[PDB]
RNA sequence: GCUAGUUGGUGGGGUAAUGGCCCACCAAGGCGACGACGGGUAGCCGGUCUGAGAGGAUGGCCGGCCACAGGGGCACUGAG
RNA sequence: GAGGAAGAAGCCCUUCGGGGUGUAAACUCCUGAACCCGGGACGAAACCCCCGACGAGGGGACUGACGGUACCGGGGUAAUAGCGCCGGCCAACUCCGUGCCAGCAGCCGCGGUAAUACGGAGGGCGCGAGCGUUACCCGGAUUCACUGGGCGUAAAGGGCGUGUAGGCGGCCUGGGGCGUCCCAUGUGAAAGACCACGGCUCAACCGUGGGGGAGCGUGGGAUACGCUCAGGCUAGACGG
RNA sequence: AUGCGCGCUAGGUCUCUGGGUCUCCUGGGGGCCGAAGCUAACGCGUUAAGCGCGCCGCCUGGGGAGUACGGCCGCAAGGC
């Protein structure tokens, strides 16, 4: 652009939609369980994708995932979520931390223990 | 027309190219000073001020490298590079402690100042600053 | 805090003779007599094409861990090695042998580094009569430094010493056996230094 | 009234002060007026008292007010030695 | 010292009081061009025998009225009502800008 | 003799009757960290005949380079079609601060002091050329002064 | 498009003091695409982080300024 | 900490040979984190009193929460390591379990029977009393391109003229000296940043001093450039 | 699928329209091939997509969608 066009209009500096608008906008956020149920996600994967619909704190009602192997969790189970969007599940853009409130350690986990909340073997 | 300055140093360039002997441009006195820092900083063979149709020109006479051998024979510029920098859309003024190492010394940069047209190794010698014409190597 | 697994197999895995011990640095029982090549299960298997990553990667924990210190404090000094003019190599060079544990073994009173500091971590040595302990410490020029006079009725300290009896001292000190002192003469040159290191590579490892 | 008073400086355990004319009603780190002097209660440097003399025998001329524990320090200056 | 400013007598209906267009250069803070930002000032004219188009001097003064905080300094040129046209399509054009 | 890199080994694929039937290509670069630099680009039916063709062209595409004191005269800055690289010299200790590509080119001309910054595409084989051809732009102070 | 104490003038009241600050009256002015007014947002700054730099974000502690003191209004005393 | 096997055991892999774990260990010597004892502050010299003289100045004494703390001496034990990752990016690889399920994932994508991509083990790698994740800023992003981008086909030339504001503008010569530059100069607080030195046994931290430092005010100078004004020119433009 | 104005940068050729001193040169348009150069390539190339300058418009992944909303215009379709 001429320099006469900067001048009249200038540059037009982009902002970011912050990609977890539930958070809003605090590292974690608590909410309680809904809706513990499974789906399957988008192809080309094929499972059996253990997702939760969880209501925040922020007011906000809106579906995590549930990592680990197995869970403890149920309709009306108090937990703190997380984290950015599983790609291959449609919209499923926080996470379940496994060790809040009732996100039980993956029992018999032996790796990566510090994530799942897992307590180290005596 | 907008800036002759620009426009002689383009007629430079595109006479530079193209490797012809000289070229001529619609003379001034402030033009014909540039001229003189250039065949000064050994950048041409020189000028002098002529006229076509009762209108002052500048025939220009290029300088070259010598002929190179391999596949291009043509010789290296010695002008590889000549850019107006204060343009007539966005001038330019250069304090001293501003006026660039163009080229790390190689090339250079004349500028204008209060007291006339010099190079930046002049400026800094003399301490002073003004609009910044063209950086060429 | 500093390194205290086993040391050996850290010049097995950098692949060369680093020397971390003292006498098994240069017995036949060194592990980079027996085993020249990294540890672990895939150990002897055919080294692959390093990267220019892990080349860079292995230089800075091949000459950080010659000296034991810290990520951090590796990191830290190279800044500040950094911010200093000149060759930022041998300038970061002359701290690291700026250390005090590092000036001791390199005056000789430790057979090994990581010996050293437990002299200055167990204040066996006074820094200009002053008794240093802190094994980051940076000797300056023209500094004195030996041993406690409690610690010198030490035999281990002789025993160093014993060694010193007819060995030599990198040009930038002086030392005294008898004395059971040394003196930092001057910044250790890069040319002085033996580090087997290509600390240009180093300094890249940090430009990342 | 404007004074002369220590404002402390260093840190914890480490007190330096400032020997400054000062405004009173500031706060004791705040904004001071001009820094004529540094002090070391501690001792722990050679000079560990410089003030310049003239400017609070300016100061002290033009209305200054130092605390007790400061014109202990500009006499033992010696400002006040005339 | 007093602010002095030079600008143009571009509007004068007031009692007493002078509307000065006063233009400053400057170049561009990040673009480096140099723009020109004009600005209207209502200058106390006590006597109100500036006129309008009349180059003046005017300056900062103690506050004549809640607009008011400039005296014309001095005349400086008059005739000048070319720069008083421009400022007058200026505000005429913000006719053609509505909706 | 010649120290040599093998900066970049792409396959590629033409297809036909049949299928796809492969290709290797391989930059090769060869110097004596002494200023001479040969960018080979090899590429033959399978990776060490491309390599060893790719280094028999840096041989014969030798490039001396005029170094100082570890450095490049000046800075520089090449487009070569979209790959457009900028190099700069640098205090001796600075080092060698280039992507993978150029680096490798560099760190065998006897370049260890430089700063580089490669903008617009970054194709390996375009960079390549283009630091191959900045290289080749190089002029000492001695020489611009022989020109002038 | 905004603006009728709205712009200015005169006189007056109030003020430590200029001031439409307020008041009475007279005039119709003033503001705005150089973005008025409206909405949203926000304490501001030295600085901090980031960056090659330009620049971008930021203004937690600390230092200076401002506003507030359950939300609003109001004055009294007082140098304040 | 040193020495310490051609290398215990266990475990894991195995080509069954052995290899890795590994001088790692145990083991011997050496020190002494802790801890025990004792001593133990700087920070505190003032205000005050006397003398002087109710001054300069001199003399006297008082006061410490921190804290019996730091710290010092003596004695003194071999005394915590975890976390993340290991397809590529990117550093570090095998076996077993599973078999598009379970699961992982930041992207590429891995998983449908031998998965270096999931879980476990062994090994290894990076950090280390930390190690990761998430949130958000900057960078990378030259991906808002002033530095430092583009528009025939990738996104982008407006349908086109006219022209308003605005932007920009030929030659020469003068004048003003506005931008412009330069000088001096005040300011540009402290703290922060930088530099030098210094004290904290180093560092963090702090102190001191130096430097700066965009910007603005102030006065002076210069006129190349742009600006302004004035006078001329014809190469642009218009006209005949 | 190429905003405008201006300047410079091989040429050959065809074509239309003027002037001349009619081999040819000088001009103004319209095509073709092509130097240098540019271009991701395709191709552009004195009718630039080259080299420059001034000015304006415009782009910031695809879709969602030139849709929603609002506003203006329009009889309406609908347009911006
Ligand atoms: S040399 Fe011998 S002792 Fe020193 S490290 Fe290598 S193996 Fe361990």
């Amino acid at each position: 652009p001429t320099i006469n066009q900067l001048v009249r209009k200038g540059r037009e500096k982009v902002r970011k939609k912050s990609k977890v608008p539930a958070l809003k906008g605090a590292p974690f956020r608590r909410g309680v369980c809904t809706v513990v149920r499974t789906v399957t996600p988008k192809k080309p994967n094929s499972a059996l994708r253990k997702v939760a619909k969880v209501r925040l704190t922020s007011g906000y009602e809106v579906t995590a995932y549930i990592p680990g192997e197995g869970h403890n969790l149920q309709e009306h189970s108090v937990v703190l979520i997380r984290g950015g969007r599983v790609k291959d599940l449609p919209g499923v853009r926080y996470h379940i931390v496994r060790g809040v409130y009732d996100a039980a350690g993956v029992k018999d986990r032996k790796k990566s223990r510090s994530k799942y909340g897992t307590k180290k073997p005596k | 027309l907008t800036d002759p300055i620009a426009d002689m140093l383009t007629r430079i360039r595109n006479a530079t190219r193209v490797y012809k002997e000289s070229t001529d441009v619609p003379a001034s006195r402030f033009k014909e000073e540039i001229l003189r820092i250039l065949a000064r900083e050994g950048f041409i063979k020189g000028y002098e001020r002529v006229d076509v149709d009762g209108k002052p020109y500048l025939r220009v006479y290029l300088k070259y490298g010598p002929r190179r051998q391999g596949p291009d024979p043509r010789p290296e510029q010695v002008i590889h590079h000549i850019r107006r920098i204060s343009k007539p859309g966005r001038r330019v003024y250069v304090g001293v402690k501003e006026i660039p190492r163009v080229r790390r010394g190689l090339g250079i940069a004349i500028l204008s100042t209060s007291k006339g047209v010099l190079t930046d190794r002049e400026a800094r010698k003399l301490g002073v600053g003004g609009e910044l014409i063209c950086e060429v190597w | 805090g500093r390194y205290i697994g086993p040391v050996c197999r850290l010049c097995r895995r950098e692949g060369v003779k680093l020397y971390l011990k003292g006498e098994r640095c240069y017995s036949p029982k060194c592990a980079m007599e027996r085993r020249p090549y990294p540890p672990g299960q895939h150990g002897q298997k055919r080294a692959r094409r390093p990267s220019d990553y892990a080349v860079r990667l292995r230089e800075k924990q091949k000459l950080r861990r010659i000296y034991g210190i810290s990520e951090r404090q590796f990191r830290n000094l190279f800044e500040e090695a950094s911010k200093k003019k000149g060759v930022t190599g041998s300038v970061f060079l002359g701290l690291l042998e700026s250390r005090l544990d590092n000036v001791v073994y390199r005056l000789g009173f430790a057979v090994s580094r990581r010996q050293a500091r437990q002299l200055v971590r167990h204040g066996h040595i006074t820094v200009n009569g002053r008794r240093v302990d802190l094994p980051s410490y940076r000797v300056r020029p023209g500094d004195e430094i030996a041993v406690a006079e409690k610690s010198r009725n030490l035999e281990l300290i002789r025993q160093n010493l014993e060694a010193m009896k007819g060995r030599k001292v990198g040009p930038w000190l002086s030392l005294d056996v008898e004395g059971m002192k040394g003196k930092f003469l001057r910044l250790p040159d890069r040319e002085d230094l033996a580090l087997p290191v290509n600390e240009q590579l180093v300094i890249e490892f940090y430009s990342r | 009234m404007v004074k002369i008073r220590l404002a402390r400086f260093g840190s914890k355990h480490n007190p330096h002060y400032r020997i400054v004319v000062t405004d009173a009603r500031r706060k004791r780190d705040g904004k001071y007026i001009e820094k004529i002097g540094y002090y070391d209660p501690r001792k722990t440097t050679p000079d560990w008292l410089k003030v310049d003399v003239e400017r609070a025998r300016y100061w002290l001329s033009v209305g200054a007010q130092p605390t007790d524990t400061a014109r202990r320090l500009l006499r033992q200056a010696g400002v006040f030695r005339q | 010292p007093k602010k002095v400013l030079t600008g143009v007598v571009v509007s004068d209906k007031m009692q007493k009081t002078v509307t000065v267009l006063v233009e400053r250069q400057f170049p561009h803070p990040l673009y480096g061009k140099v723009i020109k930002r004009s600005k209207k000032y209502l200058a106390h004219d006590p006597e109100e025998k500036y006129k309008l188009g009349d180059v003046v001097e005017i300056i900062e003064s103690r506050p004549i009225s809640k607009r008011k905080r400039f005296r014309v300094l001095r005349l400086v040129e008059s005739g000048r009502m070319d720069l008083v046209e421009k400022y007058l399509i200026r505000r005429q054009n913000y006719e053609s800008l509505s909706k | 003799d010649f120290e040599e890199k093998m900066i970049l080994i792409r396959r590629t694929a033409r297809m036909q009757a049949g299928g796809r039937r492969f290709r290797f290509g391989a930059l090769v670069v060869v110097g004596d960290r002494q200023g001479r630099v040969g960018l080979g680009f090899g590429k033959a039916p399978e990776v060490p005949l491309a390599v060893q063709k790719a280094g028999y062209y840096a041989r014969r595409n030798m490039v001396e380079v005029p170094l100082q004191n570890g450095t490049i005269p000046h800075e520089i800055e090449v487009e070569f079609g979209a790959s457009k690289i900028v190099l700069k010299p640098a205090a001796p200790g600075t080092g060698v601060i280039a992507g993978a590509v150029p680096r490798a080119i560099l760190e065998l001309a006897g370049v260890t002091d430089i700063l580089t910054k490669e903008l617009g595409s970054r194709n390996p084989i375009n960079i390549a050329y283009a630091t191959m051809e900045a290289l080749r732009q190089l002029r000492t102070k001695a020489d611009v002064e022989r020109l002038r």
